[PDB]
């Protein structure tokens, strides 16, 4: 039924687009360990941490 | 791993000898592989051995001989993890990042992660390195684990 | 909305592992879990 609504196509349709979104903070947290090394998780900086 | 600090090897060696005849068991010799500048898991302190059953680990002794073998299968580890990448794998560990791990929740992944400690090894480490909030701070913690 | 206690929200309640912290291989491995579907982590 979601093709059948089109939203299997509609979540292939987020994916389409940008299906999922990473919070800033999230990244921060999420990637501190992941490859930040100078930067620890709840750094300061939304865009540059 | 040089045959110089073999002198040293056989010291800290027979520090932990219980046979007394310049043979001592494997899990003794590890730890004594471990007190020799290293820091290596009782896992990997029995496996660096030429891998010995805990029989062996503790009955069959080691002949200092192939106690340089040893040497060099420790010498592998001589310390263990990063402390940058302690603070930050145990930053995004903590559910928050703020600079210490629950005492709970830090003697949780120190008995619920790797090899599963005995909860006085986790202890021993928490304890002696605890600051008295419950969470227990792993930087005093691992970092006063990593020099003593 | 999220209330599994009111069915009133239940079928509206989110129904998942909540941990949203960097450690999900610790309820989870990095094996891709997973119709006829089987959540299942990729094991080989």
């Amino acid at each position: 039924q979601l093709r059948c609504n089109g939203v299997l196509e509609g979540i292939r349709i987020c994916r389409q687009g940008f299906p999922n979104r990473i919070v800033f903070q999230e990244f921060r947290q999420r990637y501190e360990i992941l490859a930040a090394n100078a930067i620890p998780k709840g750094f300061m900086d939304g865009k540059q941490a | 791993f040089s045959e110089e600090q073999t002198a040293e090897f056989k010291e800290a060696f027979q520090l932990f000898d219980r046979t007394g005849d310049g043979k001592i068991l494997y899990s003794q010799c590890g730890d004594v592989m471990r007190a020799l500048g290293q820091n290596p898991t009782n896992a990997e302190v029995m496996k660096v051995l030429g891998n010995p059953k805990s029989d062996e680990m503790n009955l069959k002794t080691l002949n200092f001989e192939q106690f340089l073998p040893m040497m060099q299968t420790i010498a592998k580890n001589k310390d263990q993890g990063c402390f940058e990448d302690y603070v930050e794998g145990l930053r995004v560990f903590d559910k928050e990042g703020n600079g210490t791990v629950m005492g709970a929740e830090i003697r949780h992944v120190l008995v619920t992660l790797g090899e599963k400690m005995t909860e006085e090894e986790v202890e021993q480490l928490v304890a002696g390195h605890e600051d008295s909030n419950g969470c227990i701070n792993y930087e005093e913690l691992v970092r006063m684990v990593l020099s003593g | 909305s999220q209330k599994p206690l009111s069915d009133d929200e239940k079928f509206l309640f989110v129904d998942k592992n909540f941990v949203n912290n960097p450690l999900a291989q610790a309820d989870w491995s990095a094996k891709k879990l997973v119709h006829g579907f089987e959540a299942a982590s990729i094991k080989e």
